[PDB]
């Protein structure tokens, strides 16, 4: 009923899981980040740790990317849909990658358009 | 005819399970607490990897699988 | 990994390399004239194929 | 060259030398010269198996016979003469082989 | 089983092209008379065949070392309810006619 960044998000997180792809792992994800092969990485703070959140941000910012300060990414963890197998199953999800095209490569979308407008402005 | 009678050595076997911490200590660190900082690994001069194939570090032979390269002065 | 340990030194004599095209078997393989049955499919089959006993 | 052979090919008799008269028919129809049907040694397959599926009883043995006759006809006549005499509804199990050698 | 996403993706748009097709259990060995040379390892293209015709929803018939196929629609509706790919894009398979 309403259009937010919530919305779109949950979808295109669980279509990342469903394309399979995903930065797994301690490895493979921080090399990826330093390789420059994607081009949008979400990451989340919810603990004391003031070290990580200052060096994630000086890498997005050696990369020219803006962090985006998301609350409540429990509220993504409820609205997004977590069925999995059977009748039981939580995969919470804290790490948001989308390998070759932000957005998706299966469908066209203006999400990406006015996400990179709003980025550049 | 008798059975093989596999028994005499490890009864029961535990499985093997590595405690990758998830926080970047032991792996990775800044020591400089800025926006640039200096990096823990010697550049890798080959040119047959990635450019951001970072070695890891053992007591000698850096064990990558990819190309057990050892570094030799010749 | 895996080809540090495939093909290393040839297996020139295979004989599981053999199996019987009707039912995948092992043991009595009939590899003459590539029929590639076991005696027992190739008794079964005998006919259709064009064997026929005659002495 | 204009020397073109037929091989005939069958594991019986009955057929191929049905298909031997019929193309020597053929090819004395028209006003042309045959080397007549030569007989290969009609090579015989044998397989010689054991009768028990298990290793039970008598040891009794099946001995399969297939034998397989050759003949081969030598005529002189371009490749269009040959395409039509084949295209005759044959009878089944005849194999036949035309090469221009 | 063993079976990476990836290559369940692969096998998938495999399953979505052909539709009516003939095979032969092969596991081990590394080449492939008829279904190699399609970019992807043989033995994961081969196990999740196996995964989709043994699953427990579409019935198979094994004799003479070979593989011949009858999709069910329910197989076709589970794709489509998991996928959602609707079979408006009609399969190429009926030309011919």
């Amino acid at each position: 009923g309403v259009m937010d960044v919530n919305t779109a998000l949950q979808e295109v997180l669980k279509t990342a899981l469903i394309h399979d792809g995903l930065a797994r792992g301690i490895r493979e994800a921080a090399k990826a980040l330093d390789k420059r092969q994607a081009h949008l990485c979400v990451l989340a703070s919810n603990c004391d740790e003031p070290m990580y959140v200052k060096l994630v941000e000086a890498l997005c910012a050696e990369h020219q990317i803006n962090l985006i300060k998301v609350d409540d990414n429990k509220k993504l963890g409820e609205w997004v849909g977590l069925c999995k197998i059977d009748r039981e199953g939580k995969p919470r999800k804290v790490v948001g990658c989308s390998c070759v095209v932000v957005k998706d490569y299966g469908k066209e979308s203006q999400a990406k358009d006015v996400i990179e407008e709003y980025f550049k402005c | 005819k008798k059975r093989k009678k596999k028994s005499y050595t490890t009864p029961k076997k535990n499985k093997h399970k590595r405690k990758k911490v998830k926080l970047a200590v032991l792996k990775y660190y800044k020591v400089d607490e800025n926006g640039k900082i200096s990096r823990l690994r010697r550049e890798c001069p080959s040119d047959e990897c990635g450019a951001g194939v970072f070695m890891a570090s053992h007591f000698d032979r850096h064990y990558c699988g990819k190309c057990c390269l050892t570094y030799c002065f010749n | 990994g895996h080809q540090q340990l495939y093909w290393s030194h040839p297996r020139k004599f295979g004989q599981g390399s053999r199996s019987c095209r009707v039912c995948s078997n092992r043991h009595g393989l009939i590899r003459k004239y590539g029929l590639n049955m076991c005696r027992q499919c190739f008794r079964q089959y005998a006919k259709d194929i064009g064997f026929i006993k005659l002495d | 060259i204009h020397r073109i052979r037929i091989t005939l090919t069958s594991r019986n008799v009955k057929s191929l030398e049905k298909v031997c008269a019929d193309l020597i028919r053929g090819a004395k129809e028209k006003n042309l010269k045959v080397k007549g049907p030569v007989r290969m040694p009609t090579k015989t397959l044998r397989i010689t198996t054991r009768k028990t599926p298990c290793g039970e009883g008598s040891k009794t043995w099946d001995r399969f016979q297939m034998r397989i006759h050759k003949r081969l006809i030598d005529l002189h006549s371009p490749s269009e003469i040959v395409k039509q005499i084949t295209s005759i509804s044959i009878e089944p199990g005849v194999e036949v082989e035309v090469t221009i050698a | 089983m063993l079976m990476p996403k990836k290559n369940r993706i692969a096998i998938y748009e495999l399953l979505f092209k052909e539709g009516v097709m003939v095979a032969k259990k092969d596991v081990h060995m590394p080449k492939h008379p008829e279904l190699a040379d399609k970019n992807v390892p043989n033995l994961h293209v081969m196990k999740a065949m196996q995964s989709l015709k043994s699953r427990g929803y579409v019935k198979e018939q094994f004799a003479w070392r070979h593989f011949y196929w009858y999709l069910t629609n329910e197989g076709i509706q589970y794709l489509r309810d998991y996928l959602h790919l609707p079979p408006e894009i009609v399969p190429a398979t009926l030309r011919r006619s």
